[PDB]
């Protein structure tokens, strides 16, 4: 995260640590969602123009985490993967369209003060919110500058018009994606950066008052620069895809 | 800098 | 789901939740 700031205790507790077990190292961010089951960003286990291909015993799922570097010994909860799942159409090769993964994991994890999962927005719930200058909040232990925070940061960022997306980079936008950050005129600073990837990106519904995750931290170039924005995959337009793999899959 | 994790996890 | 327990909860608000809402026309 660029220009955030040390998120509270408990603020983000469906906030997740993709961890490496070898070298240990952080890989991403990720969401808990319900007691066995974490949304990520396909692209931190599969990119191959990088060379990346994680296999579920290559990784540690941590939970209930603040600081970046530290073993919270009585706060975070480690888990170990049963499987992955990743968007049969993801798109690798051009524009991470589809960027979204799931990941079972191998026993439940107990709820608590600093563990709690996230709402997945429904039809009306995203028509109302999904809007040009509304909101949202990104969370993540990513670069801070376009180095690595000592605890969870947070920002709060306006939904961009597709338009302004569009105009503001050669890369091919879908449907599947949406663009926040603010405009150089409004002068207010503040993005994600590498290593935040796979967090989620959450508003909170003026309705009932819920936390909902509305995104997940996709790609962006630079961080923080002017005239630029932040991509994340829209996770209600993939949400179809999420209900299949969870109804046959778990739960 | 990562601090070192319970072996019974890895 | 959405209810964190340090804050919706106990009813208590986070420092920045409210230029979330705010924004929400
Ligand atoms: C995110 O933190 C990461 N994912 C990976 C996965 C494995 C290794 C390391 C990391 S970093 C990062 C988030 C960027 C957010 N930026 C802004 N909001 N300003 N994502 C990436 O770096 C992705 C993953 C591959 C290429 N990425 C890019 O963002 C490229 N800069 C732009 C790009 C977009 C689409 C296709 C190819 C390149
Ligand atoms: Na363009
Ligand atoms: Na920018």
């Amino acid at each position: 995260i660029v220009e955030g700031s040390d998120a509270e205790i408990g603020m983000s507790p469906w906030q997740v640590m993709l961890f490496r077990k070898s070298p240990q190292e952080l890989l991403c961010g990720a969401s808990l969602i319900s007691d066995r089951w974490v949304l990520t960003a396909a692209h931190c286990l599969l990119y191959p123009p990088w060379d990346k291909n994680f296999t579920e015993n290559d990784l540690l799922v941590r939970i209930g985490k603040h600081s970046r570097t530290r073993y919270e010994r009585n706060i975070e909860k480690i888990s170990m993967l049963e499987k992955i799942y990743i968007h049969p159409r993801y798109n690798w090769r051009e524009n991470l369209d589809r960027d979204i993964a799931l990941m079972k994991l191998k026993k439940p994890v107990a709820f608590s003060d600093y563990i709690h999962p996230v709402c997945l927005p429904d039809r009306e719930t995203a028509a109302s919110l999904l809007q040009a200058g509304y909101k949202g909040r990104v969370t993540g232990w990513g670069n801070l500058k376009e180095g690595q925070p000592s605890v969870l940061q947070v920002v709060n960022l306006p939904i961009v018009e597709r338009p302004v997306c569009k105009d503001s980079t050669r890369i091919r936008i879908t449907d599947n994606m949406f663009c926040a950050g603010y405009k150089p005129d409004e002068g207010k600073r503040g993005d994600a950066c590498e290593g935040d990837s796979g967090g989620p990106f959450v508003m909170k519904s003026p309705f009932n008052n819920r936390w909902y995750q509305m995104g997940i931290v996709s790609w962006g170039e630079g961080c923080d620069r002017d005239g630029k924005y932040g991509f994340y995959t829209h996770v209600f337009r993939l949400k179809k895809w999420i209900q299949k793999v969870i109804d046959q899959f778990g739960e | 800098d990562f601090e070192e994790i319970p072996e019974e996890y890895l | 789901c959405g209810l964190r327990p340090l804050f919706e909860k106990k009813s208590l608000e986070d420092k920045t939740e409210r230029e979330l809402l705010e924004s929400y026309i």
